[PDB]
RNA sequence: UCGA
DNA sequence: GCATCCGTGAGTCGAGGGTAATAACGGCAACGGACGGGCCTTGACTGTGAGGTGGCTCACAAGGGC
DNA sequence: GCCCTTGTGAGCCACCTCACAGTCAAGGCCCGTCCGTTGCCGTATAATGGGAGCTGTCACGGATGC
C-alpha cells in the first residue's frame, strides 16, 4: 500500500494528455491534472465532452505522459482544458453548460 | 486553471515565451536543487503527505509562482550562457 | 529440489532466510567470513541434515553455506511443516548440535598433526570420500583442511608433507589418500563424531 | 495491440493537434524519445530512473 | 468482421 | 479545338481469431563439418625455509570463604 | 579451622608472517583424419508457338489523337 502513496507523490502537479479519435481539431487532445481513482475506467469532465464530441455509450480515450519539464510546461500552460474555453474557429465558447445543466438552470 | 495564468499571459507578448521561461527556470531549479529559489520560506509551495506538509517536488509550479512574484528577470541576450552557468554553479554548487 | 556445484553457495549471510533446506546428496559446509578475509569452517552438513536453520527463528541468514561436492538439496517452507516434520527437524538439529559440539572439542584437542589426522579420518566417513586401487581417499584442498583444523594452509601443507615422508598418506590434485588407517588413528587419539 | 503489450498509435491528426497547440517539445518527445530513437529512449529511461 |  | 485513355486518390483510433502444396537419378569427387587428441595459456594448488614469539610447561606458599 | 582459587618467572617448541618457486588441471586452438553431405555430369526412339483471364465506382489532371 505504500507504493500507491508513492504514486500519489510522483504525479503531484503533473498533468496527462487525453485524446479521442477522430481528432478533428486541437481540442481533440487536452491536458488534465490526474486524480487517482479505483476502478479500470478513465473519468472525463462533462464540459469538455463537446470539444471531443465525446459521449459515454462506450467511447474510449488514450492517455499520454509528457516526460520533460518543457513538455510538462507546454501541457500545463498551452494544452490545459481550463485555459482553452473558446473555439479557435468561431471565437465562441466551446466549454459551456449543456444537457442536464441547461435543463436544471 | 493554473493560478494567475491571466497575469502570467500578461507578462509576455507570446504565451510560448511564458512556456519557455517557465520550463527553463524549472530546469535551473532542478539542476541546482531548489537552493537558488527567489521564494521565501513562507512562500514555498507545499504538498500534503501522510506525514504532513513537505516541499513541493514539482519544479514547474515553483517556476510559475516565482514568475508571479516578479523577482525573476527574463529576456533575450541578457548574458552569455557559459558565464551564467558558471556563476550559478559558483553561487549554488552541485 | 535443487542441485548445486562444488564451491557454489546455497545462501549468503545477511540474506533473507525465507527457505529451510535439507541436504539430500553430497556434502555442505556452514562457514563464516571475517573482514580480514579468513574463512572458517563452522560445521559439516551431511545428507539428511537440515540447514539454513535461521529460517526457523530469524529474518536473515547469519552464516554462509557452501557446497563441497555436487549436491542435491530440498527446499522447504518452515510454516508448512506437520508434527512429523517438526519431529525430524528437532531430532536432526539435536544430532547436529552433538556433532558441532564434538567438532568444537576436536578443534581444541591435540596438536595440528593430530587434528589433521582426525579431520582426514572424519572426511573418510563423508560423501567427500571414495575409493580406488591406491586405497581410500578424500577430495579436499589444503585450504579447506586449514579452515577445518584451526590453522592456516602453509602449516597444514607442512604436516601433510611430513606424513608423505612418513608414508601415512599421499596427495595429488586436491585428493588425499589415507594409506595407513591404524597410524592415523593413533595420531588422532580420539575420533570425531561422523553422525 | 494489448496482446503484444503495444503502445498507442500517435497518428497524423494527433500530430496536427500538437502542432496547433504549438507544443514542440511534446511533439518531439512523441516523434523521438517515446518511439524509434534508440539511444534517446535508453538515455531517457535511465535519466528518469 | 467488429467498437466509437 | 474536344473525345479518350491512363494513373492516382478515396477519415481516425482501438479489438480479437487463421496459415500450405507439390513426380526423376545414379556414378564420382571433394569440400566442409563432426570428432578424437596433443600442444598451450593461465588458474588453482603443492612443498619449502627462514625468522620471530606466543602461551603451554612446571613447581612454589598462602589469602578469604563457608 | 579447613578447602577454592591465585601470582610469579624462566625456558624452550611448535605454530604463524613473508616470499617463491615448481606442479597438476581445464577450457581453447589447431591439426588432420575421416566421414557425410554437396556440386556436376550424363540420360541418344521421337519429341519443336502459353495459359488464365474477371467483370456493379468515380471524379480530376494531364497526354494524346482527329
Ligand atoms: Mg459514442
Amino acid at each position: 500500500d505504500e507504493v500507491w502513496d508513492a504514486l500519489e507523490e510522483v504525479i503531484h502537479g503533473k498533468v496527462v494528455l487525453l485524446n479521442r479519435a477522430p481528432t478533428l481539431h486541437r481540442l481533440g487532445i487536452q491536458a488534465f491534472q490526474p486524480v487517482l481513482v479505483e476502478g479500470q475506467s478513465i473519468q472525463l469532465h462533462p464540459l469538455v465532452c463537446e470539444a471531443f464530441n465525446a459521449d459515454f455509450d462506450g467511447d474510449q480515450m488514450a492517455v499520454h505522459v509528457p516526460l520533460s519539464s518543457f513538455a510538462q510546461a507546454e501541457a500545463r500552460i498551452q494544452m490545459l482544458s481550463a485555459h482553452n474555453l473558446l473555439s479557435p474557429a468561431s471565437g465562441e465558447p466551446l466549454a459551456k453548460p449543456s444537457r442536464d445543466i441547461i435543463l436544471g438552470l | 486553471a493554473e493560478p494567475g495564468i491571466d497575469k502570467l499571459f500578461g507578462m509576455v507578448d507570446s504565451k510560448y515565451r511564458l512556456t519557455v521561461v517557465v520550463a527553463k527556470r524549472a530546469q535551473q531549479l532542478l539542476r541546482h536543487g531548489f537552493k537558488n529559489t527567489v521564494l521565501e520560506p513562507e512562500e514555498r509551495p507545499k504538498m500534503q503527505t501522510l506525514e504532513g506538509l513537505f516541499d513541493d517536488p514539482n519544479a514547474v509550479t515553483w517556476a510559475m509562482k516565482e514568475l508571479l512574484t516578479g523577482r525573476l528577470v527574463f529576456g533575450e541576450n541578457l548574458v552569455p550562457e557559459d558565464r551564467l552557468q558558471k556563476e550559478m554553479e559558483r553561487l549554488y554548487p552541485v | 529440489m535443487k542441485r548445486f556445484a562444488r564451491k557454489e553457495t546455497i545462501y549468503l549471510r545477511g540474506e533473507e532466510a525465507r527457505t529451510l533446506y535439507r541436504l539430500e546428496e553430497g556434502l555442505v559446509r556452514v562457514v563464516e567470513l571475517l573482514p580480514d578475509g579468513r574463512l572458517i569452517t563452522l560445521r559439516h552438513v551431511l545428507p539428511g541434515d537440515y540447514f539454513g536453520e535461521e529460517a526457523l527463528e530469524g529474518k536473515a541468514y547469519r552464516y554462509t553455506a557452501e557446497a563441497m561436492t555436487e549436491a542435491v538439496v530440498q527446499g522447504l517452507e518452515p510454516r508448512a511443516m506437520d508434527h512429523e516434520a517438526l519431529h525430524r527437524v528437532a531430532r536432526n538439529l539435536a544430532r547436529q548440535m552433538r556433532r558441532v559440539q564434538a567438532y568444537e572439542a576436536h578443534l581444541q584437542t591435540g596438536e595440528l598433526r593430530a587434528r589433521i589426522a582426525r579431520y582426514l579420518l572424519f572426511l573418510a566417513d563423508t560423501p567427500l570420500s571414495a575409493r580406488d586401487r591406491q586405497g581410500i581417499y578424500v577430495t579436499v584442498s589444503h585450504e579447506e583442511i586449514a579452515d577445518a583444523t584451526a590453522s592456516i594452509r602453509e602449516s597444514v601443507s607442512k604436516v601433510l608433507a611430513d606424513l608423505r615422508r612418513e608414508g601415512l598418506i599421499a596427495t595429488a590434485y586436491r585428493r588425499v589418500y589415507l594409506l595407513d588407517l591404524a597410524a592415523l588413528e593413533r595420531e588422532a587419539g580420539s575420533a570425531l563424531e561422523a553422525a | 495491440g494489448k496482446a503484444q503489450f503495444g503502445g498507442q498509435r500517435f497518428g497524423e491528426m494527433e500530430v496536427w493537434a500538437l502542432e496547433a497547440y504549438g507544443a514542440a517539445h511534446t511533439l518531439q518527445e512523441m516523434l523521438t524519445l517515446k518511439s524509434d530513437d534508440i539511444e534517446g529512449r535508453n538515455a531517457a529511461y535511465e535519466a528518469i530512473i
